[PDB]
This record gives C-alpha cells, structure tokens and sequence, in this order.
C-alpha cells in the first residue's frame, strides 16, 4: 500500500533516468555542420509528480478512497487522480484502465530531443530549422540511442556470452560532408557497429571495403559487373 | 571586400591520362587481363600515399574494357594480394572483348 | 566479449545480378556505382532477407521520400526475374557458429505485380561451401541452373551435421534469429516488426524521422511489469466475482 | 476516392462533437484525455480536412490544439473585444510559480478583479467601459459585469475551467498561453509579460 | 540475472536468497526486539546496496 | 479484407464528402441558408445524395429536410449538437408578404423583379399601420420621421432574409430583387384547410415552429 | 530577339549573411561548402524575392520531400535576423533596359513567428550604382548601416 | 506557357527563364552533361547546389564557409575558377 | 507548383497528376461559340431537374 | 458523342443506321451528367454537358 509503491515508481524512474544519462554521455560532441551535442531530455510531469508525493506523505487524508473494498486499488488510484487536479476530463472510458495507465511508469516522464546549435544554447530538435546535413547526422545519433536501448533491455533474455550484431545503411550519402563522415565513422567504430553506405561515386572513405558497380548489355540482357577493393590505410 | 579565388589541381586527369594510355594496349590485342598482376606492377610506380587513388582510377578505366565470362559459373573470386601493408583485390579475369 | 558480425551478402537471379556475393567489411562497406547501376538494389535484397513481411515492405523512391502510400505497387516485383530468386546472408555469432539465413523469391503470375517469398535457414555447413554453390548446378551450358527449394533440401539433407529448417510463418524465423544472436530484440507481434522496421527504413532514407519523433517514449524506455502483476493479482478475488455476478 | 485513415477517423463517434467545438473555436488541451489522445493519432488526415475549408489546424508547442483561420476561411469569422484580450494577458499573468503554493491552481473571481484594477491604467479602463464615465460606483459594478460575461466567453474557448458549483471560482489551463509574449533567449517570463500588459 | 547463472547463484545463497541487504548490522540491533512480525528465520547481509 | 472503405463508411457517402461542392454547401447549411432550384450545382449535388447526407448530419441530431417545393434547408432537434435560432415577428410580415408577392399573378408582370417601395406599400396595404408601428417606436403616431425609421428596419430585415436565400437582389442594383421558392415555409400555417390551433400544436411538437 | 537574363542577387542581414550578392552566370551557377554552409538559405532567398506569397513560401528540409506536412512553421522567419531585411535581383530585359526588383522583409514582434513583406521596383537605375551600396549608408569607419 | 502568352506579350520582349535543384550531388557526371547541353540548347539558366564542387568546368562557382565570431555568425565567400 | 518542384527535383506527384492543366492552353475562339450552347444546355438542366 | 450530337435526325437518319450513333444516347449520358469522378478542385469543373 501507498507509501511502498511510490518508492518503487521512484526507484524506476532514478533507474531509467540514469540510464538515459549514460548513454546521453556517448553523443557529447559531435560534429554535424553547427550541431555540436545531443541529448535526451527526460522529465516528470506535474501532474503525476503532485500525485506521486501525495501517495507518499497524504496517505492519511485519502485512506477512505483506498481501504474500501467497494472498489479496486486501480480504481482507486483513478479516482484519486481524479480528486487532483479536477479540471481533467474522463472519455467515457472506464476507471480501470486509466488506473492501469497511472500503474505504467512511463507515463509519468516526458521526452524530448535537443541539440547544441552553433552559438546557441540547447534547442529542440526541428526538421525544419536545420540543415540537410545536420538533419541526417542528428538521425544517425536518435537511432544509436535505440539500438543500445534496446540491447540493454533484452540481455536478461539472452545466453550469457552472446552479444548480437548492430549494423544500419545510409542511402544517397554523397549529402554529407568529409568533416559529418569522419564524426560518422567514429562513432560507429566506437560502437562496433557495421555501415554499408551507398554513393555515386563523390565519396571515397579510406578505411573499409569498397565495391565498384557498372551495369551493361550482354547477350541481350542486363547485367552488373562487381569490383571490389579493401585493406587500404 | 572584393572577392578572392582560388584554383583546381589537375593531378588525377594527368594520371587518368597515363593509365588509359598504359591499358590501351589489352583491347587492341585483345589480350585477357587480371587485376591483381595489372595493379602489383603499377602501384610499384607510384609512392603509398597515392596508392588508393591509384586503384580506384585504374578500376574506373579496367571495367570498360569486356567482360569476365567466369561471372556466370556460380564461383566467388579470391581476394588478390597487390602490395605489402596490406592491400586487396577481387576480380575474376577479363576474356570477352 | 567478441560481438558478432555480418560476414556476406548473396543475390541470385536478381534483375543484373544472376549471382553475386557481397564479402561485407567489419566497420564499413560503400557501394559505388553510377545512376542505376543497382546500389539501392542490393540494400533492398539485404532488408527483404532481414524483414520478409510483404505487408511493410515498400521501397518507395528516395525523392519524394515522406509520402503517403500512393501507389499499390510496392516497388519490388520489378526487382526479381522471371524463374526463382535468392537472398541470403551469412552470419558469425560470438560462439563463432556459421549460420546461414535467407528467403526465396519467386514472381507470382497476374495482370498485377505481385511476389512469393518463403524463409528458410542453415547451420552447421562447413566453412568450404560458398552459398553461389549451394544454390546453382553447374550444368553443360554456359550459365548454371538455379535449384528450388526441394532440390535445395536434398542436396543439404546428404550432408553430414547440416541442418536445413524452412519455416512456415514469419513469427518462428524472427524467433530463431532472436535466439542466435542476429537481432537485438524478438519481435513478439506484428507491432514489434513495424517498430524494428520503421528503424531500418529511417535509417536507410535518412533525416529525422516523423515517426521516432512521434513515440520517442515508445522507442527508447522498457515496460517494466513489477509496478503490475502485484495489483493484478491482490484484484483478482474481485474480478471474478463481478464477472459471476453478471 | 479518400484516404482510409480519413474515412476512419471521421467514422469515430468522437468526431462530430470535436467538430462542433472547434469550429466554434474552442482549444483542446491535454486535459480532455478523449479528444487530445484522438487528435495525436489522427493529426496527419485531420489537418488535410480542414484545409479543404482554407482555416489551419495547428498544435501549439505547449500542446494544445486548435484551428487559425485564413483570410479566404469557409467557416465565419468574430473577433474578440479588447477588454477580452486584457483579461487573457492577465490570466497569462497569473500563470505564475508563486501561483502553486498561492492558490493550489484554484483562483477565484475577486483575484482576477483586484488585479485587473490594480494593473491596468485608468483610461483604458474608461475606454473599456465607456468614455463618458469617471471613476464611479456604478462604472465598477458595470465593469465587474462585463468581466463576469468576458470570463465565461473565455470558459466557452476552454481557456479557463469554472469549478463544478454556482460559485465564482477556476482553474487556468495551459492553453492560456496562447495569450502570452515572445520568449527570447534567458529572458523572463513575469518582466516580458509585465512590458506587453503596460 | 541470465537463466544460466541463476542456478549457481541460487545454490550458493541457500536459504539467505531473500535475505536484506544492511551496510551496518548494528543500526538494527536496537529494532530488533521489535521484530515480532516477520518470517520465522530472517536473514541480515552487510554492502554496499 | 481489410484496410477497405467499406469497413467504415458507405462508398456513396464518402464519394461525395470528397467532392468540391461540399465544403462550400456544408458552411452554408449550417448557417440555415435554404436551397432552392435557381443555384443548380448545389441543388444537383444535394438531389444526387440526399439519402448519404441525411443520415450523415443525423450524427448531429439535425434533420436534413426537403420540401414539397423542392428546397433543402436543416432542422435541429432538441437534443441538437448544432445550435438552433428563431426568427423575429418583423421577419415574419416581411416573410409572409414576400410569399403573398410570389404567388400573386396581378404583378407577374414585373417577371418577378420587385422594389422595396412596392414591398413596402403591400405591407401597410394589409397590415395595421399605426399598431404595427407599435414594434418600431413606442411613441409613434404616423410621424414622417418614424415612417422612415419603419423602412430602415423594413430593409434591413431585408437584407437579412438575402443572407437566408430567401430573396436574391440585383447583380447591379441594390434596390430591386428575385423571389425565391424557399419563402413558401412562411405559409406553412395556412397550407392545410383545418383550425389553427391543432396546426399549430403539430408545427410546434415537430419542431418547425415556436412561440413568444 | 536577345532573350532576357538575370544578372544578380543581393542579401542584406540575413541569417550569417549581413550585405552579400552573387553575380549570376549566363547558363549555370554553383553553390560549395560544408554541411551549414548557407547554400539552401540561398535558394530561398531568391524564391522569395520571386514570388512573395506568403501563403505559399513552405521551406522543408531536402528530406521529407514531397511529403504534405502543414508544419507549424514555414521555415522562413528563422533565416531572417532581427531589423530590416531585403532580398533584390537585378535584370536585364530584352530591351536592355535594367530593371531592380525586390522585397523589404522583417520580423514581427509577437509570440507568433511572422514575417511581413513589401515588393518594390526601380527603372532607370544608372548601370554604376551596386544594390548593395544603394541598400547601405556609409555610417563611421568603414562599419556601414542600413536604411528602411 | 510561353507560347500561349505569344499573343498578349509585345512582339520584342522573350521571358526570362530559370530553374532550380538542390543536392546535384544525387546525380552522376554522365547525367550532369546531359542537362547542361539541355539547358543550353534552352536558353536557360540553372541554379545549383552540392557540398562538393561537382561542375568545375562550366560556368561560375562559389564557396561558401561559416565561421562562428564573437558570439554571432558570419559566411565568407570566395570564387572557384577551373585551372590555375 | 512549378519552381517548387524545380528546386526539391523529381517526378514532382501533383504535375502529373493534372498535367492537362498545366500543359494544354485556353483558347477564347471557342468559348465564343459555346456561349450560346452554355446557355441552351444550362436551361436544359434546369427542366430536367 | 460529338457525332451523335452534331448530326441531326433528317439529313442523318440515313446514316444513322450504324450500330455505334444514336439520338437516345445523349439522354443515356444524363447518368454520366450527375456526378464525374473529378478529385483536385480549382476553378469550376462540373459534369459532362
Ligand atoms: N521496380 C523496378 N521496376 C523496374 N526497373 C527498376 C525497378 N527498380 C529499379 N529499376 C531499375 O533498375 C536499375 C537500378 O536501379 P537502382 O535504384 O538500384 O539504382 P542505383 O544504382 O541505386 O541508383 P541511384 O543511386 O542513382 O539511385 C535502374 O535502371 C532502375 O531503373
Ligand atoms: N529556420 C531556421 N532557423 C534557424 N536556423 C536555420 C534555419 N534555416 C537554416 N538554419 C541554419 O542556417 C545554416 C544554413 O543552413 P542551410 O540549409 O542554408 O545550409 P547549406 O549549406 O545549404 O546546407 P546543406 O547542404 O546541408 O543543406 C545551418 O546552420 C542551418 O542550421
Ligand atoms: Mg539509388
Ligand atoms: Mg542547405
């Protein structure tokens, strides 16, 4: 009852939270055009954190909407939700399931991401005031952020010396610049995790292998003749 | 201010030039080619900075030259040797011109 | 320790490619060619081996790249040949075990565009044989003959410790994949494979992706089931009695 | 033909009601669970809907939805009365951190009254009420009237919630904001506020 | 904890499993009398939580 | 299968939310404008649906209805989602005298062009000038001055019954309009040869009409 | 007939550019530089310059082309710094007669990030005088300011 | 539309003509040959952007650099010209 | 529609999806005549509804 | 349909004896005349006639 459950919502959310941060510490400067950092930004709702302490240190003012047997305890939660903050309005719906959503801990964070313009502070990441480039490597960086996110969930399910493959494509990367591919580079190195870029021919990255593709007519027919170079540096 | 400028190097259309002429020769004999002892011998003529550069060009000028006929037997090519440190090749031999 | 790695990508009687087999880099493979030379073609065979669902496979050209569904076709039949077709790949775990996966591609027959595609896996064929071998019959004439599936399971049923497994519904495939270490999650539902497909064609195209951005706390936090299963079981002695009593 | 997901959003029972308050102009906050939660998922249809009627659906960076009309707008326009835009920067005042611990997010008439008086300057309270009056019982018990009628315009936009009872007490909402000033870079909310209401 | 080291670490804990995790032992000295709901045997460990 | 009209909507309905003309026609309704025979692509559209668009703005618990003279126009029920408005007594006159107009054969001969001044002089011809002068100033008495207020009024109200679709004006003059059939609803009391007061309670309990 | 052409282009306190004109090319004209650089900024420029409607002007990001978005926000106020703006081309008609059009472009105060715009035209202008000189008054040392 | 306007223009005056594309490095040299003469033949004037220098021998250039200064931003200029 | 397409490059989806609209001019010689059938065909509708 | 309303019953009725032309037919398109598939909207497309 009460008190014992908030301090598992707050352990969960403490744990999730410095998660977040440690994998927010891998992205610190990077290099995209003026974009220079990354993060996540993870937050408490109001509304659920007055709820939260609450349900910790009011207990005894509300005991009666939580020791009758009338009702369930998800229900009462929803009708203690429901006594705070009262301008909220209930969709019809029934108040077990908006007391199951009060049991789900993500619903009491707020996500967002930033990036570290130029001269400017933190701003929040909008397609429409960056560049094409700085569009694409702040992509790059989000999708990394769930590739380890989701690794570090499913391990508990996973043979103890099993570490699984990590590899993603970049299509028509000639829109990036030498500078963005060698922050590119890094990083992945950095992850152990695989490229295959393609490219008309503009970019000739050193490290890696290289195939070399010239489509023709043989016999009446369409054909792809391969090349492939590596080793190089 | 007024405004400056600034000039292009033309280094790799001169190696460009030299390749295409030093190949030239295959076709018109119609002598069957390899990469990897094509590349072996002409990377030896220019330092190992330039080498990567060096390959990819002749790359570029090879493959226009035929078809290699062993493409269509279903058996991968090997990875060729061409210089010390390290470097690698992959190319079935050049036979119909 | 030891993380494993993709070791090469194999086409087969693909439209320019009879048979062709990619030996993919440890940090980086670049592909390089002309316009239409056939770059994009060889990732669209790697995420149609990845994901064989054909309800989320659209390969919608790169301009216009945000758009709605528009067209019924899916861009893909026109990427196979006539006859039967191949994708697959090879694979190394951290237990250092060869594992071969991949899809058979086939044209389905109509005035519409439409493909077949069948998932099917190996393991324990020796390190020797190169899968261009296992696939093709090196016949008289000047081009091999590609062999269907149940050539494919005779041929592999004669070797000795090799096993061929060919599943019957996409679920069982990502499970095995899960199991050896190809993919980073088991995609429990239908939902799952859109999400995990959602991620690789973002990535493909590039550009912050609409979608991610949308449900960032459906992407990056875990469901964590302790807050729950307590609640559901102290509610239970309720539950039942007011279901008896309606 | 027509999207599919169009035609299953508009299908929803929630809809013709959520028709029927925006165009009346009301804003849908994270408060109504229902409507937001319906909005968020079909966003990307409904905003094609309604540019068939040239006026713009747009969701406020706070969160809060609501339509803009253009010029050429199918839907029939009014606008507000000035003393309507005083109150809404008032209450965009009031939005304040000591706000918390002052009011429990509960206000009532009188705070709103007192404050309105005490802010504003004298001769745009007479133009309000009328130029003719000066500083008079009556012009005040009018004024309390017409602040009374103006509130419960803004209770129809959704601005602000009356509690469930004949009493004359609210909640403000976050669509509030709607109201309030241009944020620059580390400048503060009271002071830029404050610099739009003098 | 993996499927795999969950038998050895269960072996090895024996009937301490679920035990509590007190960094000092001699703050719950004074409690203890207290201590007259709780399972028949209750088991005490000393760390860093 | 799945992902198909069909599952959610009639393919008729959605046929014709997606045409051009509903937008337009859509504010218009809403409005209360009536539809009559003269504005083609708009009566057209409606006769092409009319079964699709009633049961949609049933969703709302308004009736989309049709006269027997053939114009459309929107009836709200009590438990409306739309709200719902009366016209005034002033409206009314003028109503009721824009219908006795339309049928009257005498000016025919106009072919249905009429000026406010005419409108005017039939109104005072059957109504009681100085009790109806009552509504307009309660201090007049034939005065000169309130006469004219009389027609200032006159013509505004005018001028709303335009908004209506009751009366169409001149692409030219403001002076001289076009009747309309829709203005035949203001004789929707007299219509049947029977007492007054039963029509009226019917009018009234199906919503047509209400008192003051 | 000689078919007409554009000669120039001229930013003034643009976003990174404070008086900046490119001197166009007969048949082809190309923009360099590193991811950020200001290439795309100047395309928009031109554009806007070329037809003001602000009802129109919608500036997505090269990714996510083709895709009706209704954005909250077109993507223009940003490009622009706070004062007065001007975005001009100059041109040479088939008569030879060189003609300056153009619009004044700047901020709105106010929560809401709007943008309002003046087109302008000038005839007759003598072939010496730059767009970015007539822009700009010679204020102190060589630290130039400009003039609504 | 040029020649439908053939009646409402005065006889000596022929429309300026302009066109765009952003990110020309999509396309391949073959392909860029290809719309040059094109849009010679045309008469029109080409406007085009890439990170790298992909036309160094046709028409003029410029390069663009930003520089970050003293707490602001400031783009400097400079031309590009085919041999030295 | 035009310069937008220009810039972003690409089979633009609105041209070709109206193309006569954009390619096919309006001529007036024929409006003059149909003037007078506009008028005949319209009083047609009319009666007909 | 431009034959079949360009040519008229007196002259034509003698070559109107082909399978394809018939006066009725200008009616049969009064189905046609109700309501086109039309699906972008700009100036004032409408029916058949
Ligand atoms: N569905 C399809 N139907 C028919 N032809 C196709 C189809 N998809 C691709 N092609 C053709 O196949 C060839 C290779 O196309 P592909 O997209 O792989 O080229 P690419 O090398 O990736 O080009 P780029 O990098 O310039 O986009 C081109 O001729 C293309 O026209
Ligand atoms: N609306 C905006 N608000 C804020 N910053 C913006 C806005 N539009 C562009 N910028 C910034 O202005 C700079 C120039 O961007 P722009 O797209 O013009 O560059 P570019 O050289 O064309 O780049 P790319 O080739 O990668 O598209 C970049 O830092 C971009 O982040
Ligand atoms: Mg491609
Ligand atoms: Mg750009």
């Amino acid at each position: 009852s009460s008190k014992s459950v908030a301090n598992i919502i707050r352990k969960t959310i403490q744990r999730e939270q410095n998660r977040i941060r440690m994998l927010n510490q891998g992205l610190q400067a990077v290099s995209f055009g003026q974009v220079r950092g990354v993060r996540l930004n993870v937050n408490v709702r109001e509304s659920h954190a007055i709820l939260l302490d609450v349900l910790s240190e009011q207990q005894e003012q509300h005991q009666d909407l939580f020791n009758s047997q009338r009702l369930t305890f998800s229900e009462a939660m929803a009708k203690l939700y429901q006594r705070l903050n009262p301008q909220v309005d209930m969709g019809q719906r029934l108040p077990q399931t908006i007391g199951e959503e009060l049991l789900d801990y993500r619903n009491y964070l707020e996500l967002d991401v930033e990036v570290n313009r130029g001269s400017d502070g933190w701003l929040k990441a909008e397609s429409g005031a960056l560049s094409t480039g700085e569009a694409i490597g702040t992509g790059m960086s989000i999708l990394v952020m769930v590739v380890q996110s989701w690794e570090e969930e499913s391990r508990r399910l996973r043979g103890k010396d099993i570490s699984p493959c990590r590899l993603l494509f970049l299509d028509e990367a000639a829109r990036l610049d030498a500078k963005s591919i060698a922050t590119l580079f890094e990083l992945c190195e950095r992850l152990q995790m695989q490229l295959i870029i393609a490219a008309p021919e503009n970019i000739s990255p050193e490290k890696g292998t290289t195939y070399k593709l010239v489509r023709k007519v043989f016999k009446n027919h369409e054909h792809v003749h391969v090349v492939g170079l590596r080793g190089f540096g | 201010l007024e405004l400056e400028y600034e000039e292009f190097s033309e280094i790799n259309d001169q190696l460009a030039a030299m390749i295409e002429k030093a190949l030239l020769v295959y076709q018109q004999e119609q002598r069957p080619l390899d990469l990897g002892a094509v590349l072996r011998d002409y990377l030896a003529q220019h330092p190992l900075p330039r080498h990567f550069d060096v390959a990819r060009i002749l790359v570029d000028q090879a493959v226009r030259l035929g078809v290699a006929e062993a493409d269509f037997s279903g058996l991968p090519a090997e990875w060729l040797a061409i210089n010390d440190y390290g470097a690698k090749v992959q190319a079935h031999v050049i036979d119909t011109y | 320790i030891e993380r494993g790695k993709f070791r090469s990508l194999t086409l087969v009687n693909w439209n320019g490619f009879f048979a062709r087999t990619f030996d993919l880099d440890e940090l980086v493979t670049t592909l390089s060619g002309g316009n239409g030379a056939g770059k994009s073609t060889t990732m669209a065979a790697f995420v149609t081996a990845l994901i064989p669902d054909l309800t989320l496979l659209h390969f919608r050209n790169t301009t216009e790249a945000g758009a709605t569904s528009g067209s019924r076709d899916k861009g893909l039949h026109g990427k196979l040949r006539a006859g039967v077709c191949y994708s697959t790949l090879d694979v190394i775990n951290s237990r250092h075990q060869r594992v071969v996966v991949g899809v058979r591609l086939q044209q389905v027959a109509g005035r519409d565009r439409k493909v077949d595609i069948k998932p099917f896996m190996i393991q324990g064929l020796p390190t020797a044989i190169q899968p261009t071998q296992l696939l093709t019959e090196n016949v008289g004439e000047r081009q091999a003959r590609v062999l269907p599936l149940n050539e494919l399971k005779d041929r592999l049923d004669e070797m000795e410790g090799v096993q061929f497994k060919q599943f019957n519904s996409i679920t069982d495939y990502h499970a095995q994949m899960f199991d050896l270490g190809v993919i980073p999650k088991r995609l429990r539902s239908a939902s799952d494979r859109s999400k995990f497909y959602r991620l690789i064609e973002a990535s493909l195209y590039g550009g912050i992706s609409s979608a991610i951005t949308r449900s960032l706390r459906d992407y990056l936090l875990p469901e964590n089931s302790g807050v729950r299963k307590a609640f559901q079981d102290m509610e239970a002695a309720l539950r039942e009695n007011r279901i008896t009593l309606e | 033909f027509m999207p599919v997901k169009l035609a299953q959003a508009l299908a929803n029972s929630l809809f013709p009601e959520l028709d029927s308050q925006l165009r009346a102009g009301r804003h849908i906050g994270i408060d109504d669970l229902d409507n937001h939660a319906f909005l968020m998922d079909f966003q990307e249809q409904l905003e094609e809907f309604y540019a068939r009627y040239n006026v713009e659906l747009i969701r406020a960076p706070e969160g809060f939805f609501y339509l803009r009309p253009r010029s050429t707008t199918l839907i029939p326009r009014s606008v507000l009365s000035e003393l309507d835009m005083m109150v809404g920067k008032i209450l965009c005042y009031l939005y304040l951190s000591p706000e918390r611990l002052a009011n429990q997010g509960i206000f009532t008439s009188q705070e709103l009254y007192e404050e309105l008086i005490s802010l504003a300057d004298e001769g745009k309270l007479m133009k309000f009420v009328n130029q003719r009056s000066s500083g008079s019982d009556l012009d005040k018990q009018k004024l309390q009237e017409k602040v009374r009628t103006t509130l419960n315009r803004l209770r129809r936009l959704g601005m602000v919630y009356f509690l469930p009872n004949n009493n004359n007490k609210f909640t403000i909402t976050e669509a509030v904001f709607r109201f309030g000033a241009d944020v620059r870079s580390g400048d503060d909310p009271r002071e830029i506020q404050l610099r739009m209401i003098r | 904890i993996t499927i795999d080291d969950a038998p050895y670490f269960s072996a090895l804990y024996g009937p301490a499993r679920h035990g509590i995790v007190v960094p000092d032992l001699s703050l719950v000295r004074p409690h203890l009398e207290t201590l007259e709901d709780c399972p028949e045997d209750l088991y005490l460990i000393e760390g860093d939580p």
